[PDB]
């Protein structure tokens, strides 16, 4: 399940919900783009395996 | 620097007289889908030692 | 009065021009968090692959 | 009072739950104990 | 033209292609049909998934402003469709450019398109549904979530293959290194008569 | 194959479940969700703000 | 997906609680302040004071006014001005004019799949509105709305 | 009915009850200390006003 | 600062190691050639697997590509760059202080007749060498400089 | 939390105790002195009058 | 038995009782709105789960 | 009568009642309490009409 | 290899144990004496004042 694309998306939208609550948080914005990069990391690893 | 087209250069690392010019050894060409179109032939020469 | 001036800086957004000292430190924290999290994840995923 | 509220907020920020972690710890260590034994026979 | 495939040799005519439906025996056939039907179908499914995401993301992302006050800068890069000519066609210089308008209607399949002599036939190669090419109202192809440009000197039976989702993930990446870019506010930080403060979510 | 495979699978399982056991020990002894900024960094950022 | 969604709603609910709780205490002090203001004004009404006693009472009213204005401009445990609406980065009012400078939209957040909830009561709601159970002016003039206009006018009249 | 969440269900279902009970305990101790039923803004919404 | 100085040492030792392996693989190529030539079909099962084992270990040291040649010899490439080992011929490498910042260590490879081109920290960032290098360069320096900055 | 450290309820009760203590001290001070007013804190305007 | 249509509906009518006692009161008038909406919340959530 | 012989149709009356349902009131002045009018000379309601 | 207990936990806990003992000793001193300041730096400025 480390490969679970869902897990990555869920984490990303956790970041998004937390940012949505506090639009100011630099941490949440920066972490949201980080989780986007982790999401594409999941995507890319799956794709490269195929 | 031209999608579907490349410029290629050659050298002899053991014969110092083969100094590579900016003149490309050949240009390579690709069709409407990336398949070799034309340009890939050349004859190369170097000095000989002993 | 100048002592008050020094204290006032504690609130001010000087460093980033929009960011104060404290939130800049928080930004550093979130940066490390983002990296470490994403790299932990990717490391384990590629580990499963290998 | 403001300090009391802030301290409460911090407390929930840094801590999880008392009973949750103790319980999960105990159970999972039991499962670990069992896993040891499973290997122990497996080597046979 | 991006594959390897098994061919037989004729007396002097040389090499001939045969469908993997014909060569479906033991190892070879298993390999071909796995890669073509199972592997490419999953490729295209993951590609459609990735497609909509970044795209359906950016599309909504455009609406907001960001922390510098500008209209936020859209997030994702994504791989563009590729279309293929087939070698036996008339010309070898007409590359059909792909044309994207709608990411909510893409369908995760390869498409085979052919110019039949008066008009075009289109098909989705997994469902293999056959239907005459829907067009834009301006002489170019339309299919669900994608659209395509058309050649001119087409052969009777000029036969193209379209991959609308397969290449999507390969370049996909975050284009936003900077936190300020994110389109958080619904209004500008700098418009003269509206407010968003730092907190407009 | 299967012998080395057995031993490796067993050790994978034991190692992972052990690594679990240590985490909860750290949480309990510390008295915290976190000490490391990889535990829950967002919590730490909002924590510095609160501080 | 379901479990993650429930967690997400849990966090949003957490933050709504976080804001509202602190607002509660600030408003408690606000109401106590205006109650004692009312009481002092009753004494301002007494007509056996020495005029300098009226000025003294004006000084006390000034203290109360300053306290109210202090409360109005308050921030939260992140330095955000709570009573600003969206503009939480700036001081929302002016102790001279009694003006309001924040965004007159309340703050909004969703906590569960149905309940979309408002957590920020932008100052104009609190200090510049009267509810339709309105004790009216007996002469037909528009009823005041700005607390600070009221107290400043009274302070000036006393002094 | 397979569960690590059973032989665990049992437990949590206990933890949940303990949480409810302790919340009631806190309410009781707080009120008994304060001498008031109305302490928060949510002992009695109408009562606050009246 | 001390954690930067620590990684420099390992970088040097790892360059020494890549030099070590490359020669072993060259002698393996040559010895397989001769052994199979005398074999006339006899295949040194162990040695072939030795070639692959040493390749795989060296592959962990740094980003590595591998390919077989005519006859049975191997090509090896720094995949981002170029092919260094072919036939029974293997090239060399050296550890150097970088041109732009001589206070930090980086690798220099030699195309022997062409020159010992210094490779600064850019291309190396995969494999254990890269594991050290991208950490030190991207992660550690950004950290030190951000601490220094907001400061 | 994690090993009922820094318990909220105790701090809350301590605050209520603070308030009770203040009220008690005020009452004893006034009862002892013989005056309702002992500092400007009691009745600012009344002090002057 | 805490989360149930019965509990919310009971509370809504109790709020309405406090209102019928005090038709004029703005506070009671508003407080009734909140619970009136809470009924909406419960209905929506339950049906959506189905 | 556009239906053909034995054409069938399907009413699911309450299938979306809850999903559509929403509140339509926010103001304290909004709620209806008096048994007759208040803006007319032929009635006695006052404000406190419950 | 990082997993080696090496009683990581035992040390771990102990550290925290002596920290708690430090706090406890502060508390007991203040409790028995009645003072808030005993060392030179429980509070330096307040000590001088």
């Amino acid at each position: 399940k480390s490969s679970s694309l869902s897990g990555s998306l869920q984490s990303f939208f956790t970041s998004l919900q937390t940012l949505v609550s506090n639009a100011e948080d630099p941490a949440a914005r920066q972490a949201l783009i980080g989780k986007a990069e982790g999401l594409v990391n999941q995507f890319k690893t799956t794709d490269q395996y195929l | 620097t031209k999608d579907n087209e490349w410029a290629v250069y050659t050298h002899d690392s053991s014969d110092p007289a083969a100094t590579a010019p900016t003149t490309a050894s050949t240009t390579l060409k690709f069709n409407e889908n990336g398949i070799l179109e034309s340009g890939g032939t050349v004859n190369i020469t170097t000095g000989t030692i002993n | 009065r100048n002592g008050q001036a020094l204290l006032d800086l504690q609130n001010s957004n000087v460093v980033g021009g929009n960011k104060t000292f404290n939130d800049a430190y928080a930004t550093l924290v979130s940066d490390v968090g983002n990296k470490t999290s994403t790299l932990k994840t990717s490391s384990t995923t590629q580990a499963n692959v290998v | 009072d403001r300090a009391l509220g802030q301290k409460l907020q911090m407390s929930n920020l840094v801590d999880v739950d008392w009973n949750s972690v103790i319980s999960s710890y105990v159970m999972q260590q039991a499962a670990l104990q069992a896993s040891y034994k499973t290997f122990t026979d497996m080597q046979g | 033209p991006t594959r390897t495939t098994v061919a037989y040799v004729d007396e002097a005519a040389g090499n001939i292609e045969i469908p993997e439906k014909l060569l479906n025996t033991g190892s070879l056939g298993g390999l071909l049909t796995f890669r073509s039907q199972d592997l490419d179908q999953t490729r295209n499914t993951l590609g459609q998934l990735a497609l909509a995401f970044a795209d359906a993301f950016n599309a909504q992302h455009t609406k907001g402003y960001d922390a510098d006050g500008n209209k936020g800068k859209d997030f994702f890069s994504i791989g563009s469709p590729v279309v293929y000519s087939n070698s036996n066609n008339a010309d070898k210089t007409v590359s059909l450019t792909a044309k994207v308008v709608d990411s909510t209607k893409v369908q995760a399949t390869d498409y085979k398109i052919v110019f039949d002599g008066t008009d075009w036939q289109v098909t989705r190669t997994a469902d293999n549904t056959t239907f005459t090419a829907t067009k834009d109202a301006d002489g170019k192809l339309e299919i669900d979530g994608l659209k395509v440009t058309v050649g001119t000197g087409a052969q009777k039976n000029d036969s193209f293959l379209l991959k609308p989702v397969s290449n999507a993930i390969v370049d996909m990446n975050v284009k936003v290194t900077n936190e300020a870019e994110i389109a958080m506010a619904s209004e500008s930080k700098l418009d003269p008569d509206v407010d968003t403060g730092d907190s407009d979510n | 194959i299967s012998t080395q495979m057995m031993y490796e699978q067993n050790m994978s399982g034991i190692t992972n479940s052990q690594a679990e056991w240590m985490k909860l020990g750290e949480q309990m002894s510390t008295g915290k969700r976190v000490t490391n900024p990889s535990d829950d960094p967002i919590a730490a950022s909002q924590a510095v703000v609160l501080s | 997906q379901a479990q993650a969604q429930n967690s997400q709603y849990a966090l949003a609910r957490t933050f709504a609680t976080q804001k509202v709780s602190l607002e509660e205490s600030v408003l408690s002090q606000v109401t106590t302040a205006i109650q004692t203001a009312q009481e002092k004004i009753v004494y301002a009404g007494n007509g056996t004071l020495s005029d300098d006693d009226r000025a003294s009472l004006a000084t006390d009213l000034q203290g109360i006014r300053d306290q109210l204005m202090n409360l109005a401009n308050s921030t939260d445990g992140n330095g955000r001005y709570i009573f600003a609406g969206y503009k939480t980065e700036a001081a929302p009012f002016d102790q001279a004019t009694g003006g309001y400078h924040g965004g007159e939209k309340s703050v909004t957040q969703q906590v569960d799949s149905a309940r979309t909830m408002v957590i920020g009561h932008t100052g104009a709601q609190i200090f510049n509105s009267i509810t339709s159970n309105a004790v009216p002016e007996p002469d037909g003039s528009d009823s005041e709305k700005n607390l600070f206009v009221m107290l400043d006018t009274a302070i000036a009249a006393l002094k | 009915m397979a569960q690590v969440i059973n032989t665990n269900s049992l437990s949590l279902l206990t933890q949940n009850n303990l949480n409810k009970s302790q919340s009631a305990l806190g309410t009781a101790i707080e009120r008994l200390s304060s001498g008031l039923r109305i302490n928060s803004a949510k002992d009695d919404a109408a009562g606050q006003a009246i | 600062r001390d954690q930067d100085k620590q990684v420099n040492i390992a970088i040097g030792s790892s360059v020494a190691q890549i030099n070590n392996y490359a020669k072993q693989i060259a002698n393996l190529n040559d010895q397989i050639s001769r052994m199979t030539g005398v074999g006339a079909g006899a295949s040194p099962n162990d040695l072939l697997d030795q070639r692959d084992q040493l390749v795989s270990e060296l592959n962990k040291i740094v980003g590595v590509e591998v390919s077989v040649q005519d006859g049975g010899t191997y090509n090896l490439t720094m995949a981002n760059g170029y092919t260094l080992v072919q036939g029974s011929t293997a090239r060399q490498l050296a550890a150097v202080p970088s041109s732009a910042d001589p206070t930090r260590t980086t690798v220099a490879y030699v195309d022997e007749a062409a020159g010992n081109i210094e490779i600064p920290e850019k291309l190396l960032n995969t494999g254990s060498l890269g594991g050290l290098l991208t950490f030190r360069s991207q992660d550690l320096d950004q950290t030190r400089n951000t601490l220094g900055q907001l400061a």
